[PDB]
């Protein structure tokens, strides 16, 4: 059962700075089937990245995903005020989907 | 959502050909792309597969070692390099997007015909044997027919016997000449387009497959065989 | 392309509740549909999944034997029947379309809060 | 009067092999020598020919460009160099002396089996469709069967429609999922090894060939098709 | 005596292609050589001719300014250079030796398929109007039907009236909205796949051709028209 | 609110032509503009589309790679560059403003005729075969008729047999001479404008399509064929 | 539970026969009893039914007025009296107990063959016309064939024209004699077993059905007609 | 989980031949591998077996002193060296994985024909 | 050396009938280490039954093995057209593996 560990748990940053988020899996993620979601308070999760590096339709270019195997990264090049939220990673390589515990960017 | 195929045509055996398939309407870089072919009057046959660059390309035993599947994701293009072509490669080749559990082959190219041939507009001399099967008992007469699509010059037609696991054995040549060591109960006749092999009284050692063979030109052909049971 | 959720609310321990998800804008009959929940202040957690006829329905260990996922393709509706509810089942429940290699959870319901308390 | 053949065996696709045939008892240096092959359960098929110096060597379109016939008259030996091998080359290969009007193929080697394969001792999943043909009228029900030799994991089975001169069109995937834009009169069912495609009320646009297709492993296979007339 | 063809295949509109025809068994340098083509399901059609040095080369009207016939007598080869290809050029192309009073086209190549296509479908929304012709008197009612192969989203379907030698004129849009200035006797109705145009009381100026038109996607399509005469 | 069209006319195959459309009475730079064409006697067909600054432009499959749509908003002008013109492009071309849900094609240009032709005719000898289809049993006689619009000088008329997927095969030339290898059951006759092919006793291999062919001038013509089934 | 049938046999047209069915093992006097027949190589057809006293006996329309169903409950026997028999009554006749919602035809007799024939057959000369249909235009040639199974002595063969709703009209007799008032464009030919009717250039009044007719013996026969449309 | 066989063919009496079997899909290093042959029209007959380093390789009496079984675990390959060949050695030869109590010969090579004739 | 004797050598049956095949060993087969294989013309043998009674994965339920010691039976409850082949028994209880001579079901 693949455990996803996100770090850091909290990131305190200013607008204009870059946020580098890490998701590390206990096992290799087959086909790089790893996704990133953004969730704001009181709202449903929002797809940002899928297949490790593919940006979903409508997602601004400042979001970018990379990595493979067990080490994945979500990068937000220039934080906007609307980017401060919680970010979850998600592996869908097997029949037991698992999520990271989230990284709060504040 | 479309695959625009191009290439193909008529080429010599041993020649080379490259097929292309240009995609639009989907994220080609993420999709697994396959080639599928269909011989004239036959069914669909899988040829090759390619996926992301962390996976392995796959080939059917029919083409492995001669064909190369590749992709250029910057042009949304799939390629099939076809080298060392043989008449067995003659088919309509389709490019297709493979969606697995989300659509199998849900998008197909229109297909292009690849014909591998060195011949002209004429056909080889076709031999048709009849019947396909004869069930008889020892002592009975077996009458086998070989009909040619064109007249066989000089009556250059031969008959062979083949038993299971053994090489063919010459029975009759020049339509009527009995080979050395062949019992007199074997006899051939006919000319032009109608030939017959007759076994006057079958013995238990005569139960085998029998082939006719024309050698009146540079393109030798055989009948498809009559099994005597 | 949307998922309309309904149901939820405040229930007593041992009670029952049924959630609904009405889809539009895509071929729902062919889609893999999942339920995902999120306890207050906690993270996302997969609950259950259902797909085409001939595939296996799946459940998280924490709901196996208590929850039942189902679909009515004629009505383009996804259901979650929640029985034997406990305070640990308190969460916002989301239906989501699963696109796998073509977009993971690319469509989400807005979520409905289920609170189990006495 | 003898031809002693040697060589053959089991080889990977794209590999190379050389066959030899050693003659004795006749003036080999002057003889026309041929290679003939026979696919498993098939008839005889001519492959290549070589003769005196001053004559052309000949090849069948199946092998021209990949195979090389040659001879060393000082050792009374015939050779066949087989390069770029493909699964369709699997056959028993015979060397034979060609005597034309004086005996056709009157002397044969015993034959050696060449098998070109990359697979293991297991077989691919074989799909058998039934019936081969259905004659129906507009408005009637069409029931088509696809049976697999082994269980199709996840019920990853698809159905395609193909009209003459056109690419196949996806009808059903995942055994029961009707593709977008396919009329509701098409429906698939079944699991494991027994699958069915049902056309509730045939329309005149439904008369075509229908193929089933399993994609539950790395070796995709198709059924041989059911024609609905 | 044979003609060995090569070339052809699948190309996009406006593309270029060159066919070849290698001859053997006759004095090619003195022969009149033609190209003949045959579109799928259609008949034979002459294309081009070339003969001795000192004669004229000829082309069919449709290919003049696009195709070029040529020959290389040193290599016994005939050529056809095909430029500005469109869908009307899709055909099997044959080279043939012209013998005139001694055999007409007595020798043919086996033919190579040339397909000019930018795509493979086909999956547009097909509009089918009924009936094709309506013979009515002034004062009667005309009910015209337009059936779509797929559902017309938002009921984006328009009706046009066209008189001979004039541009079409908008009558109805959004299935039921009368354009400004259109008399109240015209009225559109329907939804999904079934739409009707009704002219309640025909005036003499109402006799014309009427087209339906769906604009619900990126591939606009028209019905083939209903002539109210 | 009007569209003023200009351009068109008569050109030869392979030629080029540019159409124009000057708009007035509306904010042209915000409107989507289409080209629609109508071949002589046929219905309306969409050609191309163009829209706002981020121009996502669309083409019908037949014109892709040959036509280019463009616009000059400073001049309120729509253009259609037409290259690689063939006879299938002969039509009246309309520019039209696309209003979508508020009027579909609510404003049309008056249309300009574009004719692609390399010559008036077309003054060839027309061969008419009868009947188009013959349903006969083996052993029966097939009598095929070929009538010419003008007298065929020297009786330079030939007959060909064509089987599915094969090149045509010469049967008769000079109206009544059998080609070498053609069985005696085939016989041609006639002169001037009336020619017949007779197959005295139909064999199973005789069922095919038969074409007549006149080679009495520099414009060779064929009949459209008779299918013997 | 059993039904014992008896009767049947071979009878002449217009003759009479009675069938009987003796029941055992159930309360016959209460059961509804039916007769069902099956023509050679054809399907099942209900004939008649009988039930309790106070109910109607029922018949099929083909036999109403010719057949009489009856029963004698004192002998537990069902009867069918068949009068005015014709070759269409030839069939295997079954008695059956009708249980309705409790078993439909749950008990069947074994069936007995009733054959009604006068001694055929036969020596009749069979005339086969070909083709069944000819689609032609005015001015074209119509060639019609009539083949006899045996030689027609004295060439006593005639041709008739029949238009819808009218009596046949003599065209040709004695194989080649054109009747008085028949236009010269009609001509007959042939002898023995092979005859032909030729309409040299069709007129609009020549489109009709044409029959051949042999009168060389005491059993005159007609062909089944060729429709020229 | 498969065994890819290669080799064989037609040889003269007294000749030599080496057969190969390439394994994949299991830990070949731990499996016992056998060769089995089948003369034309006859039944299956065990030829040889090999196991872990330190265990005994075994041969049928009819091949003892002529055949040599070996393995290269680094290449996941099984070999059979066939020397002093005679007409009786004519047979289809199969490599097979021996699973004992967990499946006997549960994986077979496709077999290669060896014909010994002059 | 354990000799396996199959009987009968040939079984002529129709589809739908049951085939009962017997393998009798000259000695007791230790641990009932006896297997059954199906072989079609031109193909490699295919495992049906092992450990006397264990039906291999993917083998239809109509095949069943039974017996112990020296008397073993393979039963095919309802013959299908694809079941007509040669069937071999096989003992692997010692270091000298032996096969039966086969039973052809035709």
């Amino acid at each position: 059962d693949i455990v996803l560990t996100q770090s850091p748990a909290t990131l305190s940053l200013s607008p204009g700075e870059r946020a580098t988020l890490s998701c590390r899996a206990s096992q290799s993620v087959s086909s790089n089937y790893l996704a990133w979601y953004q969730q704001k308070p009181g709202q449903a999760p929002r797809l940002l990245i899928y297949d490790s590096s593919s940006r979903a339709t409508g997602v601004p270019a400042r979001f970018s995903g990379s990595g493979s195997g067990t080490d994945f990264t979500l990068t937000i090049s220039s934080l906007e005020p609307e980017d401060f939220a919680v970010y979850y990673c998600h592996q869908y390589s097997d029949i037991s989907p698992t999520f990271g515990q989230g990284t709060k960017v504040e | 959502v479309q695959l625009v195929e191009s290439g193909g045509g008529l080429v010599q055996p041993g020649g080379s050909l490259r097929l292309s398939c240009a995609a639009s309407g989907f994220t080609f870089r993420n999709s697994a792309m396959h080639w599928v072919r269909q011989a004239p009057g036959k069914g669909l046959e899988w040829v090759s597969s390619i996926w992301y660059s962390g996976s392995n390309t796959y080939y059917a035993d029919s083409v492995k070692g001669r064909f190369t599947i590749s992709r250029d994701n910057s042009k949304n293009t799939l390629y099939l390099q076809m080298n060392s072509l043989t008449a067995e490669d003659t088919a309509v080749y389709y490019c297709a997007r493979f969606a697995g559990g989300w659509g199998a082959y849900d998008v197909w190219g229109q297909g292009t015909l690849v014909t591998v041939s060195s011949g002209g507009g004429g056909s080889d001399i076709v031999l048709t044997q009849s019947p396909a099967t004869l069930s008889l008992s020892p002592g009975e007469r077996a009458t086998l027919s070989c009909r040619a699509s064109q007249s066989v010059s000089s009556n250059y037609l031969a008959w062979y016997q083949q038993k299971p696991g053994q090489a063919p054995r010459l029975l009759i040549y020049d339509s009527s000449s009995r080979a050395t060591g062949v019992p007199a109960r074997f006899s051939g006749s006919g000319s032009g387009t109608d030939f017959t092999l007759t076994i006057s009284s079958l013995e238990p050692e005569d139960f085998a497959v029998y082939y006719c063979h024309q050698y009146s030109d540079i393109s030798p052909t055989f009948g498809q065989g009559t099994k005597v049971e | 392309v949307q998922l309309v959720e309904s149901g939820g609310g405040l229930v007593q321990p041992g009670g029952s509740l049924r959630l609904s998800c009405a889809a539009s804008g895509f071929t729902f009959r062919n889609s893999a549909m999942h339920w995902v929940r999120q306890a207050p202040g906690k993270g996302l957690e997969w609950v259950s999944s259902i797909w085409y006829s001939g595939s296996n329905t799946y459940y998280a260990d924490s709901v196996k034997g208590r929850f039942t996922i189902s679909r009515d393709n004629s009505k383009n509706t996804l259901y979650l029947q929640m029985n034997s509810l406990t305070a640990e089942d308190t969460a916002v429940y989301y239906c989501a379309r699963f696109a796998g290699g073509w977009g993971a959870y690319d469509v989400w319901g807005q979520g409905t809060l289920v609170t189990v308390s006495s």
